[PDB]
């Protein structure tokens, strides 16, 4: 109901994402949403970590799975408004897309 | 709170 980043104070973000890159040493911390306008469901969780050997692909495949979207609906990621490759790492988007407060922010729809 | 994948 409200984009994660606008809902939590920096401090308490870029504190976490850290928190985060210590514990886990090839995990990736993602925020994925929603897109506004896309009928496809809203997610419970929006918060992952993700294996660093993980491609995008892999992670639609997972996304898919939580929202039980049937494989003739279409979804898309999407990072700095923008369809990375399925092909590509996670890890790499991440080293390429994350977000000042730590966290890399990826928005999917289809519609 | 975090999903863990594997």
């Amino acid at each position: 109901k409200s984009t994660f980043k606008s809902e939590y104070p920096f401090e308490k973000r870029k504190a976490e994402s850290e928190r985060i890159a210590d514990r886990f040493k090839n995990r990736i911390p993602v925020i994925c949403e929603k897109a506004e306008k896309s009928d496809i469901p809203e997610i419970d969780k929006r918060k992952y970590l993700v294996p660093a050997d993980l491609t995008v692909g892999q992670f639609v495949y997972v996304i898919r799975k939580r929202i039980m979207l049937p494989p003739e609906k279409a979804i898309f990621i999407f990072v700095n408004d923008t369809l990375p490759p399925t092909a590509a790492l996670m890890s790499a988007i991440y080293q390429e897309h994350k977000d000042k407060d730590g966290f890399l922010y990826v928005t999917y729809s289809g519609e | 709170s975090w999903q863990a994948i594997q």
